[PDB]
């Protein structure tokens, strides 16, 4: 359905409204739970992205000093995008119920872009490990700054599968 | 095959049950108030949210 | 910049190089006024967000049926207008005078809020935090994030722009 | 006199001392590092933020 726009030229915009929403909403599970889970994770992309990034710097802030992974704000400001391309591709894997985009679009090949630039594992591996955390944390109500506003209910099987996601980009760059 | 251009999926969901619409915006068939739109976007640099992070990384923000 | 503003033509216009270093020279303390022009805008939306929320909560009937910012439209008007506010008076502390802000916010708005029912109070609120939340950032008094210049006084630059969210209490009052 | 536009200045500070240009980017005369642009934008209506604050106005944020 959206799979077009993956591999148009310039990637213009799809729309699915009306009688073509309420069947892609049949054909993935918990099709409005994980509309507002999708929600979730895009409305907040900013701050899960710099809260993650800022995380894996406080636990290891030789990563700002020189020679560091992102020192200087040229490379910081790579590292925010990179994080920020994952999230997305993750987002759309949950739209999709599947990880299928994530893993050729941008896993392969990430793992040896990063060991010829020099880009830290570890503290790729954290960054990961801490935006997980917050999508999950925003999933299952245990954030704590922001609430969703959805009906109050269980997500915990679109946490799992997010989590799901986010483990296959975990293993990739390990 | 990751293709090193910074392009990514970017996707937007709308639920205008309220019924108030802006003009421009109906860009698909539905009168329920719902809509998914996907694009493929270059994900740009930030230089300010950069700056931002590389002074206040060490602050736990959001209760975390 | 008055071009950019006197004319509806939508356009923008840049300065930079020995022409913006002139431009700072028009100005009082232009290296510490880029740095707090900077820190409004590059924070307008959190500083939005959290003075229409501190109205909200400490007035929660704005959000119940018939209060000012029920319904999702009223309160996205509301973020809106908050954020035209700021940035007039962002614009006033690039060019150190509030003529604009004056001549193109406030001139007529106390009788469009009368005639749609912006309550003078919670204006009153926002207006309040907003001035407290940019002089916050402008004085090392923010607590989740602190800018990136040097460490020194910006007290004059604090009390200037304190003075133009005083020019908006004032006519909306 | 407020035109009821919702036109306001939207000031945009650049400080690219670094030596990081981006492709496009230079809009003035100078090799500084300093720009100001300044343009007159109609603010637009954030749905999503105003349910965010519908939901979380009484969450102190920010050590406020
Ligand atoms: C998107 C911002 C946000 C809102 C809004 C909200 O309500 N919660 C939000 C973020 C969020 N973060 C986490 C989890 C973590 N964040 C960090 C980094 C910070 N801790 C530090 O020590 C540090 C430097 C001083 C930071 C900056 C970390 C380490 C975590 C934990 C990661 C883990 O492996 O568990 C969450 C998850 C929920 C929670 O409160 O922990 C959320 C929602
Ligand atoms: C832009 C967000 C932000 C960052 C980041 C940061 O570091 N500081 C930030 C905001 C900020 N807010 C204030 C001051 C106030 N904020 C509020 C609203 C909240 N108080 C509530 O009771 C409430 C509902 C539960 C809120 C939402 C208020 C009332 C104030 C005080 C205004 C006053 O008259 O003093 C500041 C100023 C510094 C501070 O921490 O108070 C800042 C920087
Ligand atoms: C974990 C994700 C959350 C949680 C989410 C829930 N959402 C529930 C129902 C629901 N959500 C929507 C809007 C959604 N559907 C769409 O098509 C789109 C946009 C294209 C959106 C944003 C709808 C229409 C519904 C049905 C109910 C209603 O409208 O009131 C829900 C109830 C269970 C269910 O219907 O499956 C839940 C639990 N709730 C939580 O507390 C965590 C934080
Ligand atoms: C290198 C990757 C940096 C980075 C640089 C970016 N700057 C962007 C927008 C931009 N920068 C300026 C200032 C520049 N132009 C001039 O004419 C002069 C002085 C004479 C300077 C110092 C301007 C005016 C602009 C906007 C242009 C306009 O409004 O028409 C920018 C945005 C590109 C995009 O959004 O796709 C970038 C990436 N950003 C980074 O994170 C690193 C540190
Ligand atoms: C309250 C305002 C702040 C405070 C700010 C300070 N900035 C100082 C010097 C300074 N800042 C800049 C960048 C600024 N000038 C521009 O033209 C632009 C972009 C168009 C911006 C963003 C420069 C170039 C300079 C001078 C070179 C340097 O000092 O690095 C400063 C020192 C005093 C002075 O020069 O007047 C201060 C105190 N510092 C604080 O602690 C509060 C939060
Ligand atoms: C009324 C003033 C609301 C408000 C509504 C806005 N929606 C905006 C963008 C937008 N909304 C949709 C969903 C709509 N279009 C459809 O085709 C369908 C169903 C078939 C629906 C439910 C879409 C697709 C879009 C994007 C338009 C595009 O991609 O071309 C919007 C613009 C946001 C902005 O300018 O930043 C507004 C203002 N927003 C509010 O706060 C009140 C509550
Ligand atoms: C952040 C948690 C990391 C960190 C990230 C960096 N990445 C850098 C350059 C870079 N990243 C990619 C992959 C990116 N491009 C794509 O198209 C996609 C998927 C579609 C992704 C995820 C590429 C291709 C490149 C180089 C080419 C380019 O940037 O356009 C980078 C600059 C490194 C350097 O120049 O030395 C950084 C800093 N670095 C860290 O320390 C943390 C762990
Ligand atoms: C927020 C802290 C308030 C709140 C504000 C509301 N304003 C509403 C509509 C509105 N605001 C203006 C003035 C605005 N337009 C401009 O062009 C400029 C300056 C250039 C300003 C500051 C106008 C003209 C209007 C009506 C036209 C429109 O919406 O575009 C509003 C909706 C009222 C309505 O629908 O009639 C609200 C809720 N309301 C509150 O309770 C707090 C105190």
């Amino acid at each position: 359905a959206f799979s077009k726009v993956i591999t148009s030229a310039d990637g213009k915009a799809a729309y699915v409204g009306g009688a073509d929403l309420q069947a892609l909403k049949k054909f993935v599970s918990e099709g409005n739970k994980r509309m507002d889970s999708v929600n979730a994770i895009v409305s907040n992309a900013s701050c899960i992205v710099s809260d993650s990034v800022s995380g894996m710097v406080c636990e290891n802030p030789s990563l700002i000093a020189p020679n560091g992974g992102v020192y200087t704000n040229r490379k910081m400001a790579a590292c925010l995008r990179d994080a920020e391309i994952i999230l997305r591709y993750v987002s759309y894997s949950l739209l999709s119920g599947d990880s299928s985009v994530l893993e050729d679009r941008c896993l392969n090949g990430l793992k040896e872009t990063y060991a010829s630039l020099g880009v830290p594992a570890a503290g790729n591996a954290r960054t990961i490990s801490i935006m997980k955390a917050t999508v999950i944390g925003f999933i299952t109500n245990n954030s704590q700054q922001k609430k969703l506003s959805t009906p109050a209910g269980d997500c915990s099987a679109l946490a799992s599968e997010v989590g799901g996601y986010f483990d296959k980009v975990s293993s990739a760059l390990a | 095959a990751m293709k090193k251009d910074s392009k990514a999926p970017c996707v937007e969901v709308f639920d205008e049950r309220d019924g108030c619409k802006a003009a421009g915006t109906q860009k698909a068939s539905g009168d329920d108030g719902f809509c998914v739109k996907v694009s493929m976007k270059a994900i740009g640099f930030n230089a300010a949210e950069a700056a931002s992070v590389t002074k206040n990384y060490g602050i736990k923000r959001f209760g975390a």
